[PDB]
């Protein structure tokens, strides 16, 4: 019967982040910190996710890897 | 669950942290005897010298005991 | 009992190093059949029997060899 | 009944405040002398001698003289 | 498809954990069971592809920790050993999820439980599939964490919290050992990659300075790794957490502490055999430890009164047989026995869970009895599991246990002799406690409460299905897989396991052993069954001694209280550190 | 045009 | 479900009726054991242990020593939620 | 179920009894068949290649 | 159950003589009959 | 600046740091104040950092820097958790709390995550630095690495004990009976800490790639071979 | 602004450094330190390339790896002795 | 009075000692039929001394009987699963009463 | 119990019986399948099979990395 008869919780128990819902038809009023923090978070995501994948790879490992390949080639082909 | 006891006497210094019929050093002695059983069995196996009564010669692989196949000089 | 399987054949058949003994020329067909038959135990019965007889004979020869050495340990003891 | 603040228990607070003021109880006893001598002086010296020897054993394993320290 | 195997249980756990409020018990039961079952199906396909098809799979996602030579990566390795462990883990996990659907049906918090089961499954998969030591360490710690979370699932119970903390701390002592071993591996080889290390392991001969001592580097590394194995497989040093882990719900005991996670040490020794083969000293240490553990757990289990306790001490003894099989250089046999134990021990834990559920959560065998007719199916499942465990001829446990005992007999060394003796006597002890459990639970005149008998019921279908499948496995899997895994000269393992020629003893064990040696397991098992029958049915005064003799009473206590191992450790070690923390470090300094 | 090529050029400008 | 006072009364009086010294004619739900039934207080301890087995309860030793009558045992068993 | 002086014992489900009987019967038959097929080999009377 | 105490406790245990709670050793080897009969039929069949 | 003195004093630094890790971890074990437990934990972590940096190789210095950053995230988050508890209940004594999982499950989950991070659980940011420092130390001195790896056992002990005494068990309504889980501001505050911990834990390459040249030149400074 | 492409450095050790007295040309001393660091990274990258060969020979050759990987194993283990800043000095 | 209370306190000690000895007799016997004889024998120990009138001797016998219980006590006694120390104890307890959950805490206003 | 009905959790708390749990379960299953598609594609791209299988296998349909590591001397 637990699989054929629907549950009884019309609405869940508790309120997400313990805030009571707004009056019917109304919207929750945003606290003053919300918009600046959300815009900062969006800009952080955009800046890191684009600039980190867009900046040139200048790591010493990458430069030395290409240098190592060509030295093993120059020494293998020649004797 | 039922009703947590609320202290009515001064707590001791070591109360944050506070095996019934055997003693402490007695339990240590019984456990030491138990481990001495294993020690005695090991010494008995030494005295047995089972390695000296093996009923077959050691195996001998071909190709110089698989010298090259085991990473030796070709 | 002389070695029949060459090194090349044993490497091509990918024999575990510990099964590169005098009986490997029979292990090769047995492992081919075992792979073809999904290693079912009621399968490959002739190949397996032949290979196991070979291995048993190897062990028996090493047992007789050890029987000879152990009867010279006594010779040394009774002559000392 | 009223408030999220915890209802203080006098013995629990006495225990906590006694924990916060232990330095007023130190008395330079025989037990304290032994505990400070063993754990405050001897054991650090033993650990230091262990670390140094480890380097010296590496030094002699590499065919090198003992590295001077401190 | 190979990534799906690893990450499907993670997806299921994530949906049950983050969105369980939208699915409830039923949704979360379905979501988690489906995802693990699909992973199990893909695991079977991978077994067909990799082991039967002889086509290993290698998958590298990204670097994890790259610092100069240090090369830990998110990489997956699928060879024969890997797919064998995959089948074991995914199949047992699917069955346990299905069983839990009905076993936890009245529990208030089933979605969290299912999420924890799935996260454990994911971490175990990460463990067995890693291609380097660091991913393996991640799996090691993850299964430790999931085990801790499941042991104290009933968070209000003080016994469960203590048991979970104890399990985490013992496992951390092993993880210490394992991490030191990994550091040594990197220092010697300049890598943590399994393939590179195994390709190089035969070359190094250098000595190392470890704690002001000059030791062989390979031997030091192998012993340090074995310390982590000792932790995870509850061997002699670090064994006491396993019996207390019974505080968790029965499905956790079946899946985590009997089939998959408790065997991680055996798996790691088998996977690192190309390294362990060049440390004879470490192999001797392993041989001794496994043997001692089998005897310890066997002697402790014969006086336990709780069903789950008896079955946990059984697991510990069986893990000892598997460790010394590895120590005598027979890894294929140890992995075969691991796969075989995962069927019978899971059948035994789930059957015991069915009995406990039917008896209103009574777990004491002294308040049971006369239950064979009331629970026919459960009694039959327990019989089959017990017969397979004791090594009854031609059942699943018969094909690996006696081969290990014959191989120990054939190891003509001091530690080989030690292991042969201890395993032989442990066979008698395990037969005794298995038949004692059967007799006390089902066959003696009933010692139970009327209110328990009058409220009994056998397994609901989501519980009986896994029991049937595990009974079939415990009957046929041994015979069916024997030639593939340990058949003379088999190539099934390919390059996953390494036995050096000088250590090969399987032919001499099948051919040079006196016929008697092969029968001592049946003879000891028969004697143990007979002694159990006499003690638990025709003894009316072999209990006066424990009430009138001081020496017999202390021995009864010695063995019932696990050799006083927990008492001694807590009294001399845990209390010592706890007292230092307040009296020296804080108050004197 | 493409986001990333512009982003490449902008990052190069800033360096 | 809970057990009805009646069921408790019946099964407690059945337990007391099985005692050999007790004659199964003067056991009411209000008889006292050392006054009406002619029993020593060790017999009372045995009867309390029998009631304990009969309902699967674990009475604390302080409370078990207080039960000295059929009525006392009846009220303890019906008020216990796990009977 | 059958009630005997207070205690009532419920008869098990028929398919449960049948499944237990049949799986054990299968196990007993499997043991007998395996013993006949490869018991002289474990006893050591003969060898698998004998013939 | 000779003493008054043991006699009382044996009297209370009368329900333990329940028909299907007792003599359970006869139920210890379920299918031993069907399995043996099937083996016999198979053996006879193998004769032909 | 003083590579020769740095070499001469290396055993001294190793000894001081190893003593600090063991003794301070054991003192942590016996603390009864939330903030006192989190504060003592930082002493053990920073002395591990010193062992790493005085190992004078890539693993050591890289791990020291990574653990510095990871500690800066993790200890800050832990202080934030304790502050969430103190703002409501105004007590730091562990004995008053207990059973909070049943009234503050969101706080309990976040607190558990940062508790795991403080134990250097693989997958978290602190494990990367911890293990890289152990790698760096082992290559120089196996004893110091062995004493420093004891932290894995002691830090687990106190972290799990704290978490289970605060969150697990039953409520004690005679001390606390009124509760509130995290509001939106507190959840948002925790989000970047979680993201950073996981990000460094699973893909520390973004950080290590920007640091290797500087770390390498620091390691080489004073020598020319 | 920076041009697109991989970083460029001088192939050669700086002319102006005296190994006898390295604290004599400070600019040359700094340049020599950076050059040595770059050279050390080239040796690390060489040992990493040789490790990929061993990894794949083990994987491809299976049980024949002992005889097939022998030269690659020797090369890798020789490159790893005195690599970077680990357990070997120069 | 005082001699009545002092004799009454002794009676309680004997009744509780007997209860615990009897429950432990079942832990060591397991089967019902062995319990019958063991319980009969324990009851005979108490009955032999049932008729003593000297009060100091009663105290000495009580102390001896408690010491005997504490030595020959079964190491792993049976406990009903929901009783304290039981396997089911404090599993899924009913929540305590008097718990309030507050909404809209920590607002900027 | 009584107060737990006012306590919000992600896993739903005790005895969670959402009214639309079937439709929610179906939506979760569709989400897991959609998430699994890219994982399967990436796995097929990343798999490396140095050895041809003895018989044809399902991975040969989607994975084209069979017998590619033969020249391990050129690995980098
Ligand atoms: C030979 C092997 C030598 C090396 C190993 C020696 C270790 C043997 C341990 C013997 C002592 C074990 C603990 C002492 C308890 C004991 O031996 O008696 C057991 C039985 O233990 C054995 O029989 C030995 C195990 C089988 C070995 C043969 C009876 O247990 P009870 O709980 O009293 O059950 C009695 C049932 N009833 C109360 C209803 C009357
Ligand atoms: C990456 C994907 C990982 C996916 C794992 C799913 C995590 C599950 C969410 C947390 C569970 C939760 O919500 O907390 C429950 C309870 O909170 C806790 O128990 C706190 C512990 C949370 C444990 C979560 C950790 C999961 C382990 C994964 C570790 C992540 C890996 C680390 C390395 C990155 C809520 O309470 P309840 O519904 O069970 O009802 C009980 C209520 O309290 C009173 O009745
Ligand atoms: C039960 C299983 C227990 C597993 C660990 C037990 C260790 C027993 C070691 C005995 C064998 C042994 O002595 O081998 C040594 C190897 O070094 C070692 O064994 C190193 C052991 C160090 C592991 C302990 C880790 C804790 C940190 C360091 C503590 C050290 C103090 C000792 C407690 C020397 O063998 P060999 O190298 O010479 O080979 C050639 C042998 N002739
Ligand atoms: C669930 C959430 C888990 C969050 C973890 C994301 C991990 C993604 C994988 C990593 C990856 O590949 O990225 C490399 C990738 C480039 O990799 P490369 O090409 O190999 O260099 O870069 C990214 O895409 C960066 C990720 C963008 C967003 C970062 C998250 C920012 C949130 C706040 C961070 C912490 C703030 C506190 C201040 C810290 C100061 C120390
Ligand atoms: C190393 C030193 C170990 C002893 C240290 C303790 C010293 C001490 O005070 O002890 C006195 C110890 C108690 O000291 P106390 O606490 O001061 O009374 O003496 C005893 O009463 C115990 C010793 C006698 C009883 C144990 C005999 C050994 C039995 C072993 C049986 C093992 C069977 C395992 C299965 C085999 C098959
Ligand atoms: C074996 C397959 C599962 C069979 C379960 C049926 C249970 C039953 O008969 O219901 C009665 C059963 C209880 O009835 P009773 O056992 O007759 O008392 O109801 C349930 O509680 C089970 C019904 C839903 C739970 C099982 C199905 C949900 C999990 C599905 C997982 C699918 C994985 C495989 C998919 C591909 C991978
Ligand atoms: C495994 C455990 C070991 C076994 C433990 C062995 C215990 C020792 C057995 C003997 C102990 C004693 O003599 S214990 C003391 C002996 N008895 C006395 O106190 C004097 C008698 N007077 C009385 O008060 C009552 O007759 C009384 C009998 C109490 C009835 O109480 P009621 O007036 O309420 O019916």
């Amino acid at each position: 019967s637990r699989w054929a008869t629907p549950g009884h919780e019309e609405r869940p128990k508790g309120y997400f982040m313990n805030r009571t819902p707004p009056a019917p038809g109304q919207s929750r009023k945003w606290e003053d910190w919300e918009l600046p923090c959300y815009i900062t978070s969006f800009l952080t995501i955009v800046i890191l996710g684009v600039g980190l994948n867009a900046k040139p790879d200048l790591s010493i490992e990458t430069w030395a890897h290409q240098k190592a390949l060509e030295r093993l080639e120059m020494e293998k082909l020649a004797t | 669950v039922g009703k947590h006891i609320v202290p009515d006497k001064p707590l001791s210094v070591n109360d944050e942290l506070m095996a019934d019929t055997v003693g402490k050093y007695e339990a240590l002695a019984w456990l030491s005897g138990g481990l001495g059983f294993f020690v005695g069995l090991g010494l008995l196996a030494v005295l047995n010298d089972k390695a000296s009564k093996v009923p077959f010669t050691p195996r001998v692989y071909p190709y110089d005991n698989l010298r090259v196949e085991l990473g030796g000089e070709p | 009992k002389k070695m029949i399987a060459t090194q090349e054949e044993m490497s091509a058949a990918k024999i575990a190093l510990g099964s590169r003994d005098m009986c490997a020329h029979l292990l090769i067909p047995l492992n081919k059949c075992r792979q073809a038959e999904f290693y079912l135990p009621w399968k490959c019965e002739d190949e397996r029997h032949v290979y196991e007889k070979c291995e048993y004979e190897l062990v028996m020869e090493r047992m007789l060899a050890m029987k000879k050495i152990r009867e010279e340990e006594a010779l040394a003891k009774q002559n000392k | 009944g009223g408030g999220m603040e915890t209802n203080k228990n006098k013995f629990i607070e006495d225990w906590g405040s006694a924990r916060e003021n232990l330095e007023h109880n130190f008395r330079w006893t025989r037990r304290n002398f032994a505990l400070i001598g063993i754990f405050g002086i001897a054991l650090p010296i033993i650990v230091y001698k262990g670390i140094v020897k480890d380097f010296h054993m590496q030094d002699e394993d590499a065919g090198r003289p003992h590295r001077k320290f401190l | 498809m190979y990534l799906l195997i690893v990450f499907l249980p993670l997806l299921g756990s994530s949906v049950a954990g983050f969105f369980g409020r939208f699915l409830g018990s039923e949704g979360s039961a379905i979501m988690t069971t489906t995802c693990v079952s699909f992973s199990s199906i893909l695991s079977l396909i991978a077994f067909y592809e990799v082991a039967l098809g002889a086509s290993a799979c290698y998958l590298r996602i990204a670097p994890w920790i790259s610092s100069e030579m240090f090369d830990a990566s998110w990489g997956f390795l699928f060879d024969s050993l890997t797919v064998v462990m995959l089948i074991v883990v995914t199949f047992i996990s699917s069955l346990v999820h299905l069983y839990s659907i009905s076993y936890m049906s009245e529990d208030p918090h089933s979605p969290r439980f299912m999420c924890y089961l799935s996260i454990f499954t994911f971490f175990m998969l990460m463990l067995v599939t890693g291609d380097n030591f660091l991913q393996l360490f991640l799996g090691w710690e993850g299964v430790g964490l999931a085990s801790y979370l499941l042991i104290h699932f009933w968070f209000t119970r003080l016994q469960a919290d203590k048991a979970a903390i104890k399990a985490m701390l013992v496992n951390r002592v092993g993880d210490f050992g394992l991490a030191l071993g990994i550091l040594g591996c990197f220092t010697l080889f300049q890598t943590v990659d399994f393939s590179t290390i195994f390709a190089c392991a035969s070359v190094p001969r250098n000595s190392w300075i470890f704690c002001n001592m000059r030791l062989n580097a390979i031997s030091l590394i192998c012993i340090l790794l074995f310390i982590g194995a000792v932790g995870k497989s509850a061997q002699i040093g670090l064994h006491t957490w396993l019996p207390d882990a019974m505080e968790g719900p029965t499905p956790v005991s079946a899946l985590i502490h009997a089939a998959t996670m408790v065997t991680a040490g055996v798996f790691m020794i088998a996977r690192c055999s190309p390294l362990f083969e060049y440390s004879p000293t470490a192999l001797i240490v392993i041989t001794f430890a496994g043997a001692m553990t089998s005897f310890l757990a066997a002697t402790t289990g014969i006086l336990q009164n709780d069903l789950k306790r008896v079955i946990a001490y059984s697991t510990c003894s069986q893990l000892g047989y598997m460790i010394f099989a590895c120590g005598i250089s027979n890894y294929s046999v140890s992995v075969f026995h691991l796969m075989n134990h995962a069927f019978f021990k899971a059948l035994l834990f789930l059957s015991a869970g069915s009995v406990i559920h039917a008896m209103s959560d009574e777990q004491d065998m002294r308040k049971m009895g006369g239950l064979a007719s009331s629970f026919p199916l459960t009694y039959a499942m327990m019989l089959i599991g017990s017969l397979s465990l004791i090594g009854f001829p031609f059942l699943t446990g018969f094909y690996s246990k006696d081969v290990i005992l014959e191989l120990a007999y054939t190891k003509y060394t001091i530690s080989g002799n030690f292991a042969f003796w201890l395993g032989s006597v442990s066979v008698l002890f395990t037969s005794y406690y298995s038949f004692r459990l059967l007799f006390l639970t089902f066959l003696v005149p009933t010692n139970s409460f009327g209110r328990d008998i009058s409220r009994c019921h056998d397994a609901p279908i989501p519980m009986a299905i896994p029991l049937i499948l595990l009974a079939l496995g415990s009957l046929f899997v041994g015979y069916l897989a024997k030639d593939m895994m340990i058949g003379l000269g088999t190539n099934f393992w390919a390059n996953s396991l390494l036995v050096l020629p000088k250590n090969e003893i399987l032919a001499e064990s099948e051919f040079a052993a006196p016929t008697i040696i092969k029968l001592i397991p049946i003879l000891f098992s028969t004697l143990g069954a007979f002694v159990a029958y006499n003690v638990n049915l025709v003894a009316d005064q072999f209990q006066r001694a424990f009430q009138t003799s001081t020496f017999c009473n202390r021995l009864y206590s010695f063995f019932n209280k696990r050799w006083f191992f927990d008492q001694v450790l807590n009294d001399f070690l845990v209390r010592s550190f706890l007292r230092f923390g307040y009296e020296v470090s804080f108050e004197a300094l | 045009g493409f986001i990333m090529e512009f982003a490449e050029n902008l990052v190069l400008r800033l360096m | 479900d809970h057990l009805s006072r009646e069921a408790v009364v019946d099964r407690v009086l059945d337990v007391v009726k099985s005692f050999p010294k007790v004659d199964p004619s003067k056991v009411t739900p209000e008889v006292h054991f050392q006054n009406d039934l002619g029993l020593d207080s060790l017999d009372t301890v045995e009867i309390v242990m029998a009631i304990e087995e009969e309902f699967k309860l674990e009475i604390p030793d302080k409370e078990a020593d207080k039960i000295d009558s059929c009525s006392l045992a009846i009220e303890y068993v019906y008020n216990h939620p796990m009977s | 179920g059958i009630t005997y002086k207070g205690v009532t014992v419920h008869t098990p489900k028929t398919w449960h009894t049948v499944t237990g009987k049949g799986l054990c019967a299968v196990m007993w038959f499997w043991i007998l068949y395996r013993a006949k097929q490869d018991g002289p080999v474990v006893m050591g009377w003969r060898h698998p290649w004998d013939g | 159950p000779l003493g008054t105490t043991g006699e009382f406790f044996r009297r209370r245990d009368e329900w333990r003589k329940h028909p299907m709670l007792s003599n359970q050793m006869r139920h210890a080897l379920p299918g031993i009959g069907i399995g043996v009969g099937a083996f016999c039929v198979y053996l006879v069949g193998e004769q032909i | 600046m003083f590579p020769e003195a740095t070499l001469c004093f290396t055993p001294f630094i190793y000894t001081l740091s190893a003593i600090a890790i063991i003794y301070t971890s054991l003192t942590t074990l016996r603390q009864i104040d939330l903030k006192k437990i989190i504060a003592y934990s930082s002493v053990a972590h920073m002395n591990l950092v010193t062992i790493g940096m005085f190992s004078l190789n890539i693993q050591g210095i890289g791990g020291s820097i990574l653990l510095m950053l990871s500690h800066g995230l993790v200890s800050s988050a832990l202080f934030l958790c304790v502050g969430v508890l103190y703002d409501r209940h105004k007590t730091r004594l562990v004995r008053y709390y207990g059973g909070l999982v049943s009234t503050m499950p969101n706080f309990s989950t976040i607190f558990f995550f940062f508790t795991l991070a403080n134990m250097s659980l693989p997958g978290t940011s602190s494990f990367i630095g911890e293990f890289l420092i152990l790698v760096g130390a082992f290559q120089r001195n196996s004893l110091v690495a062995t004493l420093a790896a004891l932290g894995m056992i002691l830090g687990a002990a106190y972290s799990l004990w704290l978490y289970n005494r605060v969150v697990s068990g039953n409520l004690k309504p005679d001390f606390l009976h009124k509760f509130s889980d995290l509001n939106g501001r507190e959840v948002f505050i925790f989000i970047p800490f979680l993201v950073g911990l996981v990000w460094m834990g699973v893909y520390p390459k973004v950080f290590l790639d920007c640091m290797h040249t500087s770390v390498s030149n620091l390691v080489q400074h004073g020598k020319f071979h | 602004g920076r041009k697109k492409g991989l970083p460029e450095f001088e192939e050669s050790a700086p002319d102006g450094f005296d190994p006898e007295n390295p604290y004599k040309d400070p600019v040359a001393m700094v340049e020599m330190r950076e050059h040595i660091v770059r050279e050390k990274w080239i040796q690390i990258e060489k040992a990493k390339i040789l490790r990929e060969k061993v990894k794949w020979c083990y994987r491809v050759e299976g049980v024949n790896h002992y005889q097939k990987c022998r030269h690659l194993v020797q090369q890798y283990l020789d490159s790893t002795r005195g690599v970077g800043w680990g357990k070997d000095h120069r | 009075a005082a001699y009545f209370a002092r004799r009454a306190a002794q009676k309680e000690r004997v009744r509780i000692l007997y209860r615990r000895a009897l429950k432990d007799t079942l832990n060591w016997a397991v089967h019902r039929h062995i319990f019958y004889r063991d319980a009969s024998d324990l009851r005979e120990k108490f009955n032999v001394n049932q008729d003593v009138e000297d009060v100091d001797r009663i105290d000495k016998l009580i102390a001896h009987g408690e010491a005997e219980y504490n030595k020959w006590r079964h190491p792993d006694p049976y406990i009903v699963p929901w009783a304290p120390g039981g396997s089911k104890f404090c599993r899924n307890p009913t929540p305590p009463a008097g718990i309030e959950i507050v909404y809209n805490y920590g607002l900027e206003d | 119990g009584d107060f737990r009905a006012k306590v919000w959790s992600m896993t739903g708390g005790p005895n969670c019986r959402p009214k639309h749990w079937r439709r929610n379960t179906a939506i979760a299953m569709f989400g897991v399948f959609l998430v699994c598609i890219p994982i399967a594609k990436l796995s097929a791209k990343l798999e490396q099979r140095p050895h041809m299988p003895v018989r044809p296998i399902p991975s040969q349909i989607w994975c084209k990395n069979f017998g590619t590591k033969d020249d391990y001397e050129k690995e980098h």
